[PDB]
RNA sequence: AGCGCCGUGACGCAGUGGAAGCGCGCAGGGCUCAUAACCCUGAUGUCCUCGGAUCGAAACCGAGCGGCGCUACCA
RNA sequence: GAAGACAUUGUCAGGUGGGGAGUUUGGCUGGGGCGGCACAUCUGUUAAACGAUAACGCAGAUGUCCUAAGGGGGGCUCAUGGAGAACAGAAAUCUCCAGUAGAACAAAAGGGUAAAAGCCCCCUUGAUUUUGAUUUUCAGUGUGAAUACAAACCAUGAAAGUGUGGCCUAUCGAUCCUUUAGUCCCUCGGAAUUUGAGGCUAGAGGUGCCAGAAAAGUUACCACAGGGAUAACUGGCUUGUGG
RNA sequence: UUGACAUUGUGAAGAGACAUAGAGGGUGUAGAAUAAGUGGGAGCUUCGGCGCCAGUGAAAUACCACUACCUUUAUAGUUUC
RNA sequence: GUGAUUUCUGCCCAGUGCUCUGAAUGUCAAAGUGAAGAAAUUCAACCAAGCGCGGGUAAACGGCGGGAGUAACUAUGACUC
RNA sequence: ACGGACCAAGGAGUCUAACGUCUAUGCGAGUGUUUGGGUGUAAAACCCAUACGCGUAAUGAAAGUGAACGUAGGUUGGGGC
C-alpha cells in the first residue's frame, strides 16, 4: 500500500476526463497536469533534488524546441521538421542579450549536440540556465527523432527556490487507462526525490488545462 | 521511596552489576517497616495487623493494630489466646504478617514456585545431594 | 578440557556442594521409628484401624 | 557494474516451472523491527546496573558489500535472491557500453 | 500489469576505509570526529621507556575549516575518507547555488556558491564572462566547490 | 604527587591541564580557578 | 644501520593521468629633463636525470643524483 | 517576621561526571622496544627433474574490475619491418609484400591460444533451478576455489556441439542476532478468528589477529610466578671491523 | 544540573498555538495599472473589453490555476505562556 | 599559581579548557499532544538542559616558522620578495 | 646449574556424582527387592505390591506419520556341518 491507492485516482480523473471532453468545448487543445506542494521542507538548507524519468508517451507534441548541432544535425534535423539552429550564426549574437531574449521564449525546450559543453554557455549568455531551459546532450549516432521524442515527454523535478512543483503529464484526448497509469508514475517518482518519502508531500493537485483543480490529498 | 545503596561516596567495590547505588528497592515494603518499628516500640504486645491510612510524598502513614498477649481478655477468649504462643513473638519480625506473608511470596500456584514453602528452604532441597545406602 | 570421543557430561557441582550432602545413613533408624509410631498409635486409637 | 533493469531466467513458482520474464531490484534490507525476540531480549539485558552488555564491534575491515538481486516474475510476482560479488559502484538498466568511441577527454 | 515502476537507488559500499596512523602522511586524508580533514602536522612519540608510539594529529576539515586535533597509537588503524574532486563547467550562479554541468551536458544544480574569499572572487571573474571550469570536492555526503581555473585553449 | 592533587606530578613541576575548572565539577576536582570567566593580569 | 620526505619559470611556491599556474622578477611602449612610482601591453619552464606501464605522466613504477630529516631506548 | 503553591522532598527521564569503580591495553620477532608482516592468500624462484619442504630468503601481486571484459556463432589476423600515396613530416589515413606470434587476451607472474582463447560483427543471459559425487588446502573438518555427471528450463548455431560466470593458476568469512526470499507450510500447548511473534529451506549484514574476544597508557615507588627456552658483564666459536 | 509526574489547594489580567472561511500585495528600474512567486495556455462574457503578436523588464499580464509559502482578519470551542 | 628587595613581566584566543549571550535556526529524553489501526503498536509534530553556532579570556593549559635576492674588493646584509 | 650437614617419625593420583571402552556375574524381551511396606536373633539377614528408570521404534523444527513384494531378497566370499 501507498499513501495513493489507483482506486481513488481511477475516480477523480474520471469526471476531470468528463469535464473537458463533454461539458466545456474550447477552440483549442486542453493538458492534463500535476501539482505538488512540499511540507516541512527548506530549500536553503535541504539537497536540491533534481529527476526526470521517461515518460510513456508525449503529453503534448505541440511544443517548439530548437536543434542547436554541428553540421552532421543539422542536416538531418532540418529534415526531421525540427527548426536547425547552425553554431556560426550563435557566433556573435552575444553582442546583445535581446538578440537571445527572444530565442529562449520561443522554443519550449533546447536539446544540443555533445560540442554543446564547451560552446553553449560562453557562446551564449547564462540566460538558458536562468530561464530553466538548459540544452541536453545527443551524440552522433542518437536517433534525433528518439531523443525529441524523449525530451518532450520527459517530466524534470527541480527544487529551484519555492516548495510548489508541477509537471505536465498529459493531454485530454487519450483513453483513460494510460491516464490513470502515468498520473500514478509521475506520483511516486516526486516521492522517491524527497528525504522522508511521502512524508515531505502535503499538496497533490491533478488537474486539466481549464476548469476543476481537484485536490487529492 | 527506595533504598539507596549505604556505601561511601557511592564506591562499591566489585562488578559492573553491583554498582548501582540509587535505583535499588527495598525488598519489604514500607508497611512492613511501619510494623517493624511499632513492634519494637511495643515489644510487650504482639502485631495482628496494620493498614494505610495516608500519604503525601515523603511520608506513607499506616495504623498497626496491636494485641496484649499479657491482658487476662486476651489470655482468655479462645478465639484470641493463639497470639499468646511463645511462637508467634515477633511474628511481624519474621514476615508472618499479611504484608510479610506477601513480601516473602508465600501464596499457591505455579506463579510462586520460587517461594511457597520458603524460598531458602526450596534452595536448599532443590541444591541438596541425596545419596541412599544403596546408591540410586 | 574436551578430549577424545566422550558424552557430554553435565554434573552440577560449582556451588559449594559438600556442606549440603545429605546420606541416609538413619534409613533402617527411621523405618523402626515409623513401626513405632505405628504401633503406639495403634495402642492409643484402638480398635479403631 | 552494470546489470539489466530486466532479465530472462528459470521461475519455479509451481505454475511457471520455466524460464520467464523477470523486473530486477536491488535487496535492501529493511527496518530492524524491535519486537523481535532477540531486541526483547538484548532489551531486557541492556535494562539496569553493569554496563555494556555484549560486545561491541570495532574491527571494521571490509568496505565493500554483496549485492543481492531481488528477481520478480512477471507473471506469478514470485521473487528471487542472486548474489553479485563485491564492487564499489553497482547501477541498474544503466548505458550499455559503446565499443568504437573516441576517449572523451 | 504491475505499477509503481519499483523505482529504487542501487547503492552500496563505504565513504571512509580503515588503513592504518603510521601510514598517514601531511596532505593527505583522516576522519576526526567524523569529519572529513586534510592532514598539515602528524608526529609520532614514544609512550615510556620500553613502551610503544603515538601519532599526534593536526588537521583542517576541508568544508568548515576548522582545526581537529587528535592521537591515537601508531600501528591501529583509522578512516580515510574517499575524497574525490570533480571538473565542472560554471554557468550561471544565481541565489548562490552555482549550477554546473559535467563532461557531457548533464547539469549539477546542486552546490551552494562559496561565500568566503575564493567565493567572491569567482562570482566577480564571472561576471565578465571568461568560462570557468570549477572543481568539486564531494567527500562523505557532502559537497563543496574548491577551486576554479580559467579554459587555456579554444578561445 | 599525583596521588595527592590534580596538579601533582610530573618531571617537572607544572599544572599540565587547564587551570580553569567548571562550576559543575566534582569535589576533587575543583583545584585552581573555579568558574573563572577570565585570567591574566586586569588591564593587560 | 634502518626508515621517511623534498626537487616545478631568474626567486619563493601551487598543481584535478589530457602538455603548468600565482606573486614578484624581466621585456616593449607611454608619462618625467631623467630614474623610481604610475598607466598600457607582452614573454619566461628535458616539471633533478635515465628507462618502464599507459593512447597520452609533472604525478604511477624501477633505478641513479643532490638536499632535508626521523629512530638511536633497558642495560 | 519572611516565603508560598513556588521551592522542598519522592520517582522516572536527558546531560555532565578520572572525583571515584571495574577491566583491557594481540601475535610473530636471531632478547625486548621501534620498524616490518614473513598473521588469510596468489605467481616465479629458493626447492636438490614424482609429491612434500624452512628462514624478518629473493623478485612481485590480492581485498578489485566486468551486461560484457559472461555464453554461443560467424568473419578476419596480430606486434614489427620494407616499398609506395596531396598537404603528411620520425609519429595522422590508404595499399601491397614479408611476418610462429617477436601482439592481444581487465589487473602480478607463470602457463595456454592463429581459419583462436586475439580483433570486428549478429543473437543472447547457463553469472538459472534441484541436489548429490569429486579435486586442492586437508584432520582426508570447515571455508574459498575448481572438475565431471544427473534431472529441468534455456541461449546460440545449419548442425555436430558448446554454455552451471570471467582461458587456467588469487580476488575472501562460523555460531548468536537482524533482515529478505521460498513453501503459503508448521507452532503460540483450554477452543477458535485476525494482528503480532516463533519455526523449516535458501541469500545478505562481519569478524583483514582473515577457524572469526568488545579493549589506552605509565611505573626509577613497584609486586609475584618463572626463565639461562631470552638480553645486559666474563668465558667459548667467528674475525666482517680493529690491529 | 535540566524536564515530567506526585506533594498541590484557591483566583484573575495581558499575550499565543489547533480547525473553518473571508482578505492581501507589500517597490525601487519600468510595459499599459504599484509585479509575492513556479507549472499550463489563446476564451467566456451585454461590453471585442482583455490575452496571442509587437514594444517591457530579474521575470508576462486574458484565462485554469480554492496551489506555493508569506501578511492580516470574525468564530462553538480546545489548548499554553 | 609564583616565591624577599630591585627592575621588568613582550607577541599569540587557531587547539584544549573555563566563561557569557541569543530563541533567527540544527540536534533533541521521559511524560504530555495529534493521526492510522480492532488493539498491542507505528508514524509525526512539539521538544528542557547540554551539545552545536557566536563572543570573551594567556600571572588559564600552553605556543612563539621557513626560503631567496641585495652595499663601488671580498664578506655580511641596514633594504627587498 | 639448582635441592641435599646428619638421623628418626610423618609426608603426596584419594573419595564422590555422572559417564566411555573392556571384563566377570545374574536374568534375559525384559531387567532393576532395599522410596517404601512386611518381618527379624534388630543399622544385618529374609520376604514384597504398585509404580518408576532404562530397554524392546524411528524420524521431523513441528503438526505428524511410522518399519515383509519375496522361504525377511539377490550377488560375492565365508567357519562349521
Ligand atoms: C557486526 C554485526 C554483528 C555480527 C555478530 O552478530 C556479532 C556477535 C554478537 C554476539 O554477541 N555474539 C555472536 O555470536 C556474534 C554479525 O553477524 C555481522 C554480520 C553484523
Ligand atoms: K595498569
Ligand atoms: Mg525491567
Ligand atoms: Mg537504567
Ligand atoms: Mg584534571
Ligand atoms: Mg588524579
Ligand atoms: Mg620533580
Ligand atoms: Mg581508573
Ligand atoms: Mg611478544
Ligand atoms: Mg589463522
Ligand atoms: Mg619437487
Ligand atoms: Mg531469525
Ligand atoms: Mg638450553
Ligand atoms: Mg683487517
Ligand atoms: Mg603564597
Ligand atoms: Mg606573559
Ligand atoms: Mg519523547
Ligand atoms: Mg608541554
Ligand atoms: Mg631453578
Ligand atoms: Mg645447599
Ligand atoms: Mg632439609
Ligand atoms: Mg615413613
Ligand atoms: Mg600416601
Ligand atoms: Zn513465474
Amino acid at each position: 500500500m501507498s499513501k495513493i491507492t489507483s482506486s481513488q485516482v481511477r475516480e477523480h480523473v474520471k469526471e476531470l476526463l468528463k469535464y473537458s471532453n463533454e461539458t466545456k468545448k474550447r477552440n483549442f487543445l486542453e493538458t492534463v497536469e500535476l501539482q505538488v506542494g512540499l511540507k516541512n521542507y527548506d530549500p536553503q538548507r535541504d539537497k536540491r533534488f533534481s529527476g526526470s524519468l521517461k515518460l510513456p508517451n508525449c503529453p503534448r507534441p505541440n511544443m517548439s524546441i530548437c536543434i542547436f548541432g554541428d553540421a552532421f544535425d543539422v542536416d538531418r534535423a532540418k529534415s526531421c521538421g525540427v527548426d536547425a539552429m547552425s553554431v556560426d550564426d550563435l557566433k556573435k549574437l552575444n553582442k546583445n542579450k535581446k538578440l537571445i531574449k527572444k530565442l529562449s521564449k520561443k522554443y519550449n525546450a533546447f536539446i544540443a549536440s555533445e560540442v554543446l559543453i564547451k560552446q553553449v554557455p560562453r557562446l551564449l549568455g547564462p540566460q538558458l540556465s536562468k530561464a530553466g531551459k538548459f540544452p541536453t546532450p545527443v551524440s552522433h549516432n542518437d536517433d534525433l527523432y528518439g531523443k525529441v521524442t524523449d525530451v518532450r515527454s520527459t517530466i524534470k523535478f527541480q527544487l529551484k527556490k519555492v516548495l510548489c512543483l508541477a509537471v505536465a503529464v498529459g493531454n485530454v484526448e487519450m483513453e483513460e487507462d494510460v491516464l490513470v497509469n502515468q498520473i500514478l508514475m509521475s506520483v511516486n517518482f516526486f516521492v522517491s526525490l524527497l528525504k522522508k518519502n511521502w512524508q515531505n508531500v502535503g499538496s497533490l493537485v491533478v488537474k486539466s488545462s481549464m476548469g476543476p483543480a481537484f485536490r487529492l490529498y | 521511596g527506595n533504598r539507596k545503596r549505604p556505601v561511601p561516596k557511592g564506591a562499591t567495590y566489585g562488578k559492573p552489576t553491583n554498582q548501582g547505588v540509587n535505583e535499588l528497592k527495598y525488598q519489604r515494603s514500607l508497611r512492613a517497616t511501619a510494623e517493624e518499628r511499632v513492634g519494637r516500640r511495643a515489644a510487650n504486645l504482639r502485631v495482628l495487623n496494620s493498614y494505610w491510612v495516608n500519604q503525601d510524598s515523603t511520608y506513607k502513614y499506616f495504623e498497626v493494630i496491636l494485641v496484649d498477649p499479657q491482658h487476662k481478655a486476651i489470655r482468655r477468649d479462645a478465639r484470641y489466646n493463639w497470639i499468646c504462643d511463645p511462637v508467634h513473638k515477633h511474628r511481624e519480625a519474621r514476615g508472618l504478617t499479611a504484608t510479610g506473608k506477601k513480601s516473602r511470596g508465600i501464596n499457591k500456584g505455579h506463579k510462586f514456585n520460587n517461594t511457597k514453602a520458603g524460598r531458602r528452604k526450596t534452595w536448599k532441597r532443590q541444591n541438596t545431594l541425596s545419596l541412599w545406602r544403596y546408591r540410586k | 578440557a574436551i578430549s577424545k570421543n566422550l558424552p557430554i557430561l553435565k554434573n552440577h557441582f560449582r556451588k559449594h556442594w559438600q556442606e549440603r550432602v545429605k546420606v541416609h545413613f538413619d534409613q533402617a533408624g527411621k523405618k523402626v521409628s515409623r513401626r513405632n509410631a505405628r504401633a503406639t498409635r495403634a495402642a492409643k486409637i484402638a480398635p479403631r484401624p | 557494474v552494470n546489470v539489466p533493469k530486466t532479465r530472462k531466467t528459470y521461475c519455479k513458482g509451481k505454475t511457471c516451472r520455466k524460464h520467464t520474464q523477470h523486473k530486477v531490484t536491488q535487496y535492501k534490507a529493511g527496518k530492524a523491527s524491535l519486537f523481535a525476540q532477540g531486541k526483547r531480549r538484548y532489551d531486557r539485558k541492556q535494562s539496569g546496573f553493569g554496563g555494556q552488555t555484549k560486545p561491541v564491534f570495532h574491527k571494521k575491515a571490509k568496505t565493500t558489500k554483496k549485492v543481492v538481486l531481488r528477481l520478480e516474475c512477471v507473471k506469478c510476482k514470485t521473487r528471487a535472491q542472486l548474489t553479485l560479488k563485491r564492487c564499489k559502484h553497482f547501477e541498474l538498466g544503466g548505458e550499455k557500453k559503446q565499443k568504437g568511441q573516441a576517449l572523451q577527454f | 500489469e504491475e505499477h509503481t515502476f519499483e523505482t529504487a537507488d542501487a547503492g552500496s559500499s563505504a565513504a571512509t576505509y580503515p588503513m592504518q596512523c603510521s601510514a598517514l602522511r601531511k596532505n593527505g586524508f583522516v576522519v576526526i570526529k567524523s569529519r572529513p580533514c586534510k592532514i598539515v602536522d602528524m608526529s609520532t612519540s614514544k609512550t615510556g621507556k620500553h613502551g610503544h608510539a603515538k601519532v599526534h594529529l593536526v588537521a583542517i576539515d576541508i568544508f568548515t575549516g576548522k582545526k581537529l586535533e587528535d592521537l591515537s597509537p601508531s600501528t591501529h588503524n583509522m578512516e580515510v575518507p574517499v575524497v574525490k574532486r570533480n571538473e565542472y563547467q560554471l554557468l550561471d550562479i544565481d541565489d548562490g547555488f552555482l549550477s554546473l554541468m559535467n563532461m557531457d551536458g548533464d547539469t549539477k544544480d546542486d552546490v551552494k556558491a562559496p561565500e568566503g574569499e575564493l567565493g567572491d572572487s569567482l562570482q566577480t571573474a564571472f561576471d565578465e564572462g571568461k568560462d570557468l571550469m570549477v572543481t568539486i570536492i564531494s567527500a562523505m555526503g557532502e559537497e563543496a566547490a574548491i577551486s576554479f581555473k580559467e579554459a587555456a585553449r579554444t578561445d | 604527587n599525583p596521588v595527592d592533587h590534580p596538579h601533582g606530578g610530573g618531571n617537572h613541576q607544572h599544572i599540565g591541564k587547564a587551570s580553569t575548572i567548571s562550576r559543575g565539577a566534582v569535589s576533587g576536582q575543583k583545584a585552581g580557578l573555579i568558574a573563572a570567566r577570565r585570567t591574566g593580569l586586569l588591564r593587560g
